[PDB]
């Protein structure tokens, strides 16, 4: 894969291996294949729901008895 | 047969109306269908099918805030016309809220107006929550003050406005509508329970300990300052107070209309049952500084009228002793001209503890709104503030594009010149 | 001032 | 190890329910406490004698320090997989030609150790039989058997205990009564059945089908099922206590009475609340000291409330109990019911009429106010 | 309600208009076919601010994407999200631009702005209540910078009384990726300072240094880059599109970071920023972006802001948290940077509240700075084209296709006079 | 209209001090919740003394808890009575003291005392009559001796005219779990002798003997050792919120115990002490009791009773019994004791009589003793003070945080004059 030798960076590159290693040489470089972006970037846990949870819809709920 | 109707302007005036109607909603058991399971007359109109509306009205010139009430838990008890939405909103700008934007939908809030007016058999007056640093809580009021007046004549126009804290800032033009707007409302209105959000924030803290408080932890307490300063109206008691009455005994003279708000018992669920609440320790402490709502020092000034609010199972004997020790205190100061400032009114309702809320359930409560000269340094250092900004002309482009005139910057600050020379005349002894 | 009790706790004037 | 368990303790001040954090420690029989909502512990590690690992189940109520905590949920999957896997809830029905033996068929059960968490003696009319006999609607006994299920009252009762149907079935055996005679004596059918059609027992056999006789016989939706076997007349009341039913001298109590002559007219199982127990000990309060450990000793689990009939086999009901304290009971009546299962005057296990003109009026706040 | 036209024009404004109209559509849930997958209601309430309604329930953007040149129109077409944008809103001219102001303003971008100007108006009048309009270019291109801004020009004068926000790429001395381009970005800004509200200058050095330091990517392509941009973009209109306890729009921010007409460039910054092995040590809290938020290193644009003085700051908040928190912070911080900020204006710092994070993240707040350190952007760019100027590189170019030798004379006196007004309100 | 103020301080303080709300509530009938629960009426008639009716009829202690470090306050407040305190009487820093007096004394309890005195002045403003104090502390560390013996010194200028009084723990010959120990107990006896009207001593080694000898118990771990301190600290004080056959509060008990103002260091003890195999073995009346009161084994010291004089002894009997054989029969401990009690003071017993016996047990006899032979107890801090401090030893600590060395000899010098005065009258 990469960062097998250990230098230059080699845990950052081992840490991600499985999230920029999806090609399997049909596109020729990781690159061409990541010129739109790396799939995971400024956040993880890719699969995640918008939450409904607003402030005023938590604060004044229905008053139960 | 004694109704009030309550103005909600703002985006601080409608959030304030989602926790200040929770609890009008809670005190007479009324639910949020609209429908119980003669004393909520004064808030909720009768309707042939059991049904209570509210005599409220909510304004705002951007509708992201209404929307929220409009699906959010009361939407089936609100009625459809008393929330009225602009399209945009003035952008915290005083210019916009008051003669461009601000003056499209003055027509249809008057036409409401008149429509819930003319149901209440007997009005005592005006209640309005308002925000001075936004364009349209300080643009808005400032020509609905003008145009209430001029209709309605002699009733009375309470006010429940947020200032801006000395050191917490949301905006960065506040002093521009802070000043703008008391050179209308000074002689426009009767009295002004004034607020902020620095001094609720510190209450917060050291009494209900809530380390990290949200904007709906600060409108519960305002929302229950407003039920026991109208508590007389709704319920019977030893000896009541009126809208009209507090009116008469907490301004001596027509500039000055500037009382200060104060609130006890605040204490959580946990600390408040192994702690006695007397009589006189919730008397004494309302006077204490640290307990104040207003982010003053009241040690600096001198009290000149006082207006005392009870609830629960107080006996008129012990507030006569509570008050005559206080009276023999050298560090509570009175002025010289008013040897009588207290007033005492007194209901038997203990207040209601809200669900989800942080204050205790409580058997007797105070509220005391006290008309104080230290409100005058709250202005010392704002009158600083305009100066400091107005030397560069910053800003004032924004203020002269939307229609009025640059010279009224200069008027504005003349107002509040002579109202700070007015603030002394009144404190000296004679 | 004080501290008030029940009646039964001989605290004050509970003779009367 | 440690079980953990939420439970819910309401305050007599702010009217607020709290949740807390129980934990128990089995080997050495010690409890901790912790706060979910403030994070902070409770109480320390202190070990407590009368707090034991048979009274953990959940909805149950505990006291523990002067506090009655009703255990509503499981701390974690470690004891939701040691406790509440292995339980199961089921039906036992005691017909009525073994209504004066149903005494020792309830302590046959307790001795193999089932809980009793409702009870209720009561008459099935026609259509709450036809309700019961749904499966058996083809008709091979039906008119024999309806008009044996019709014509007395019967014992329902709901038992629970790991493996419950499959110990129940085993412990009612074959349902003819020679044949359960033949292969296994021991069997409550091959005890007490005089023939194959009365078997004197009755046991569901699937979850679906005994739910739905739960769903027949006690309503979870609150409304009234059959009715009871409440004369109203020349009776009295007595009540099996929180703690003789969960110590399980029930069985013996029923004995004791039959011996003794006087007939049990009806006889049920309520949890009661505390206003509840207060307006029944409404007599009691100002005239003894320990009204609040009565009151707290009636709440503090469900009783077993019971009308007695005819007082007069051979003295009354109160005399036939005895002093209320059972060391004055075991000093000088030997022979009486406090004297027999009597722990402490405040836990003395049966409560009698002490006033004759009360006895109505005890059995009308009973049988007709609550049921 | 409130709609916001964005504009796309250049190569550079479309791969970040590519970037953006992508980073919405997984903020609304909407995928690459066009239609809405989503769960929460609180996404479609408003939707129709950067969406626009179809038939069959099918949602497409209010985009404009203009260019003299049909190849990179072939790329957008042909991207992830290329079947979503209407056929209808691709503008192309037959021949490029090559890098030339005056053939992108006065000869060939001449004749395309009259198509435009029928879309542009045609989408404008299609809305309920315009809300404002939002561009994206380069300065040192040719249909960017040269026929970007001619369209700047043309809507202001019909269009008066509305906002105009800019993402302008200011050019950079290392990153030097034309020969020509201080003429460009010269004459750019002669056109930007007086129809122009808002501009938000974007540099390659700001963000090649934080895609080695802060996110530690080893290929850092132009993917990666306009993931930044386009975050910005959507930071910055949250509290027009959801709801909050303190809502700003487009408008509340050009009132509290302008005091004067002609200081109207701001300089950049996004909150929470972390590596791939930081994302489950580093605990999200509100001093924790605060922290992130002033320092120098993931700020935007290539000026320094302790070689200036803040002017005025404003920074939006999104996620659900608590206001005691937010408002000690940037109390907090002009206490101890007192130095930091001009002392003629109090209580500098806006505060503005969203309630809906982006997905997957839970706390995060874009920083917007008005600074005179951006004087020192365009004291470089105006040092170089004085350089060429006296020996008249590159001039003919220029003069041959229409515009006179003056008015680089006019476009250098206007620009000395921004970078003189900026150094006297700082001392 | 008779009130005592509490006040926890230090590690061995807290225990004890905690112990002590398990004793009074068990005889009040308080159950761990905070309702009364109990059986008479009589114990109702006399709560104002320790408790405070609250909201809701719950009563709460009239006590604060000081200490620097909240590991023991959190210990305190996780006990099985510790839910009934008031949570603003909980008053604690973040640094630990570490066992110096100059910690608790100078710079981290400097700070805090203007906390503390604050709820203290809520607690005494509040009251009636107010009578007296009550602080718990140990000689032996740097906690209790630094902010105990600085406590007192502030509230005795506040409120002179009363009678403060300390229940302390002594350090010991042979445990010896400090190594600055004699250090830091003699820097506290220059203050306690000077501002401190009543204080009892207690001894580790003294309750390791009775729990292995009267008691015979086997492990007798510190739950048992608090519980012999307890049953004297409520057996003082029983004529304050009991009726009984003769009345002696804790003035009573000034006037007829000191004759000068420097002896008032009392030995104190519990009476009717029994093992568990010989409870039925063991005849229990007056003259028996008696015996188990003088007894040397008894006594919470490690002074032998037979190698002094008796200045002054009182005894606070408990329970229904006569006042005959109770007066006769400790005279004629005076009069075969005779060389042992003093002959320039005559009638050295006083006797008190009080008519409700403690839970479970129908009589109680607690001793207190003022003895001559207490100056052996601190003889031996005095000796060991001396061999530490010529070679200025463990003193770098203390002088590097503002105390002086001028300090330590004026201790010293006033302990030596503290051993002077018991040998004087001897
Ligand atoms: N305490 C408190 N203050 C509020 C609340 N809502 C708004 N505010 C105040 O409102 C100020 C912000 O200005 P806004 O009121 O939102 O502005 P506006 O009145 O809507 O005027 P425009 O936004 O221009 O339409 C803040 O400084 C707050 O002090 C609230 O719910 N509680
Ligand atoms: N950050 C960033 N910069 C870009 C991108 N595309 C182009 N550029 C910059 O734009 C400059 C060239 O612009 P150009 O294509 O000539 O503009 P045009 O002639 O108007 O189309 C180069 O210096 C690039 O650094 C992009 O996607 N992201
Ligand atoms: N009775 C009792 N004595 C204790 C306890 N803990 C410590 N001690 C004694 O206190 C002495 C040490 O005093 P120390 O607690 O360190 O004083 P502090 O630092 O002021 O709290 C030791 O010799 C122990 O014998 C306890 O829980 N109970
Ligand atoms: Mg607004």
């Amino acid at each position: 894969p990469r960062g097998q030798c250990l230098l230059y960076n080699w845990e950052e590159e081992r840490a991600t291996n499985h999230l920029d290693q999806v090609p399997s040489m049909q596109d020729g470089s990781e690159s061409f294949f990541f010129r739109h972006g790396h799939r995971g970037l400024l956040t993880m846990q890719l699969k995640s729901p918008m939450p409904s949870s607003t402030t005023q819809k938590d604060s004044y709920q229905p008053p139960g008895n | 047969m004694r109704e009030c109707i309550s103005i909600h302007v703002g985006q601080a005036g409608v959030q304030i109306g989602n926790a200040c109607w929770e609890l009008y909603c809670l005190e007479h058991g009324i639910q949020p269908d609209g429908q119980m399971p003669d004393s909520f007359n004064t808030f909720f109109s009768e309707t042939g099918a059991g049904k209570h509306v509210p005599r409220a009205v909510f304004v705002d010139l951007e509708p992201t805030v209404i929307d929220e009430v409009r699906t959010g838990t009361y939407r089936q008890l609100f009625h459809p016309e008393q929330l009225i939405t602009g399209k945009e909103d003035a952008a915290n700008n005083y210019a916009r809220g008051h003669y461009t934007i601000g003056k499209e939908i003055i027509d249809l809030v008057l036409d409401r107006i008149r429509k819930l007016a003319d149901q209440c058999t007997g009005l005592q007056g005006f209640l309005v929550f308002h925000s001075f640093g936004g364009g349209t809580g300080s643009g808005f009021t400032s020509l609905l003050m003008e145009r209430l007046s001029v209709d309605y004549g002699k009733k009375s126009k309470l006010e429940f406005s947020i200032y801006p804290a000395p050191q917490v800032s949301t905006a960065v033009v506040e002093p521009y509508n802070s000043i703008l707007t008391t050179h209308t409302t000074l002689e426009h209105s009767d009295c002004a329970f004034m607020v902020d959000n620095e001094a609720i924030y510190d209450i917060c803290r050291r009494n209900l300990d809530i380390e990290r408080p949200t904007y709906t932890n600060l409108n519960r307490l305002i929302g229950q300052i407003v039920s026991s300063i109208t508590a007389s109206l709704r319920f019977d008691g030893a000896l009541n107070v009126d809208l009209t009455e507090f009116q008469t005994n907490l301004v001596p003279y027509p500039r000055i209309h500037f009382p200060l708000a104060t609130y006890a018992p605040v204490i959580s669920a946990e600390k408040a049952y192994h702690e006695q609440l007397s009589v006189a320790e919730i008397t004494n402490a309302c006077f204490e500084p640290a307990n104040q709502m207003v982010k003053c020092d009241p040690r600096h000034g001198k009290y000149m009228a006082c207006c005392l609010l009870y609830r629960g199972d107080v006996v008129p004997k012990d507030v006569n002793a509570a008050i005559a020790t206080i009276k023999t205190k050298r560090t509570i100061q009175f002025v010289d001209w008013c040897p009588t400032g207290f007033k005492v009114g007194i209901n038997y309702q203990p207040p209601t503890v809200v669900p989800g809320g942080d204050l205790a359930k409580v058997q007797r409560a105070v509220c005391m709104l006290s008309n104080t000269t230290a409100i005058a340094e709250a202005w010392a250092r704002l009158d600083h503030k305009f100066d400091l900004m107005y030397a560069k002309r910053a800003f004032v482009h924004w203020y002269v594009g939307e229609g009025m005139e640059e010279g009224e910057f200069s008027e504005a600050r003349e107002d509040m010149a002579a109202l700070e020379k007015d603030y002394e005349e009144v404190g000296v002894d004679s | 001032n004080e501290n008030t009790y029940s009646n039964r706790t001989l605290m004050g004037n509970w003779n009367q | 190890e440690r079980f953990v368990f939420i439970a819910e303790w309401y305050d007599p001040n702010a009217s607020l329910l709290r949740r807390y954090e129980l934990l128990f420690y089995p080997g050495d029989g010690s409890v901790e406490m912790h706060d979910v909502k403030n994070h902070r512990t409770f109480l320390k590690r202190t070990k407590y004698d009368n707090l034991h690992l048979e009274d953990l189940f959940i909805g149950n109520k505990v006291n523990v320090f002067s506090r009655q905590l009703v255990l509503i949920d499981y701390g974690d999957q470690y004891t939701a997989r040691q406790l509440g896997s292995r339980k199961e809830k089921t039906l036992a029905l005691i017909k009525p030609d073994a209504i004066s033996k149903a005494g020792e068929i309830i302590e046959i059960i307790n001795k193999a150790g089932f809980t009793i968490t409702k009870l209720k003696m009561m008459m099935l009319s026609r259509k709450e039989a036809l309700d019961f006999h749904v499966d058996h609607q083809s008709r091979p006994f039906f008119n024999e058997l309806i008009q044996f299920i019709t014509t007395g009252p019967i014992i329902a009762m709901e038992i629970l205990r790991d493996d419950a149907i499959c110990e129940w079935k085993r412990l009612l055996g074959p349902a003819n009564s020679g044949v359960a005679r033949t292969d296994a004596s021991e069997s409550i059918r091959a005890l007490f059945g005089t023939d194959g059609i009365r078997n004197a027992a009755h046991g569901p056999d699937s979850f679906a089908s005994a739910a739905r006789e739960m769903e027949l016989f006690f309503p979870s939706s609150g409304g009234c099922g059959p009715a009871n076997t409440a004369k109203f007349t020349n009776c009295t009341c007595c009540i099996v206590k929180p703690h003789a039913v969960s110590e399980g001298l029930l069985g013996k109590i029923l004995m004791a009475i039959r011996d003794a002559g006087f007939e049990i007219s009806a006889m049920q199982m309520f949890n009661m609340d505390r206003v509840n127990v207060e307006e029944f000990y409404e007599v009691y309060k100002g005239v003894v000291t320990e009204y609040h450990d009565m009151v707290t000793e009636m709440y503090s689990g469900p009783c077993v409330a019971m009308e007695i009939q005819q007082n007069n086999a051979t003295k009354t009901f109160r005399e036939f109990c005895g002093p209320a304290d059972p060391e004055i009971a075991r000093h000088l009546r030997p022979g009486t019911l406090r004297a027999i299962f009597g722990k402490t005057k405040i836990q003395n296990a049966v409560h009698c009429t002490d006033l004759p003109e009360d006895g109505l009026l005890e059995v009308q706040y009973f049988f007709k106010i609550l049921d | 309600m409130r709609e916001i036209v964005h504009l796309q024009a250049g190569q550079c404004g479309n791969q970040i208009g590519a970037k953006f109209w992508e980073v919405i559509s997984d903020e609304h849930g909407i995928d690459p076919t066009g239609t809405y997958h989503g769960d929460s209601d609180l996404q479609l309430e408003r939707i129709n601010v950067y969406y626009n309604e179809a038939t069959g329930g099918k949602y497409v953007p209010r985009a404009v994407l203009v260019d003299l040149e049909p190849g990179t129109m072939d790329s957008v077409r042909s991207g992830p999200f290329g079947q979503i944008f209407r056929p209808d809103n691709f503008v192309f001219g037959q021949s490029g631009a090559g890098n030339n102001w005056a053939k992108g303003h006065y000869t060939e971008g001449a004749e395309l702005v009259d198509s435009v100007l029928d879309v542009v108006r045609k989408e404008a009048e299609s809305c309920d209540c315009l809300q404002g309009f939002q561009l994206t270019h380069s300065l040192g291109g040719g249909t960017g910078s040269g026929m970007g801004t001619l369209l700047i020009s043309k809507i202001r004068e019909e269009y008066p009384d509305r906002i105009m926000n800019t993402f302008s790429v200011v050019p950079s001395p290392k990153v030097s990726d034309t020969v020509v381009e201080p003429y460009n970005a010269t004459l750019s800004v002669h056109q930007l300072v007086e129809n122009t509200d808002e501009t938000y200058c974007i540099d390659n050095e700001a963000l090649y240094d934080i895609c080695f330091r802060t996110l530690k990517l080893t290929t850092p392509t132009y993917g990666d880059l306009n993931h930044l941009v386009s975050a910005t973009m959507s930071g910055v209109t949250t509290c027009l599109r959801f709801p909050g306890q303190l809502n700003a729009d487009l408008r509340k921010l050009a009132v509290n970071m302008v005091p004067f007409p002609r200081l109207h460039f701001f300089m950049p910054g996004f909150a929470p920023l972390t590596s791939r092995g930081s994302q489950q040590y580093r605990a999200l809290t509100v001093p924790e972006l605060t922290q992130q938020m002033f320092d120098a290193k993931n700020m935007m644009a290539a000026c320094d802001p302790r070689h200036g003085r803040y002017l005025t700051v404003a920074a939006v908040f999104r996620g659900r948290m608590s206001m005691k928190e937010v408002d000690e912070q940037m109390l907090n911080v002009q206490n101890k940077n007192s130095s930091y900020f001009v002392e003629w204006i109090p209580n500098n710092v806006k505060t503005a509240v969203c309630d809906i994070p982006p997905r997957g993240l839970k706390m995060s707040a874009t920083f917007i700075g008005n600074s005179t350190a951006i004087q020192e952007l365009f004291k470089r760019i105006s040092e170089q084209f004085t350089a060429m100027f006296r020996r008249k590189a590159f001039l003919h170019w220029y003069t041959g296709e229409g515009m006179d030798e003056m008015e680089f004379t006019e476009a250098e006196s206007n620009m000395n006079d921004l970078v003189s007004e900026y150094q006297q309100y700082q001392d």
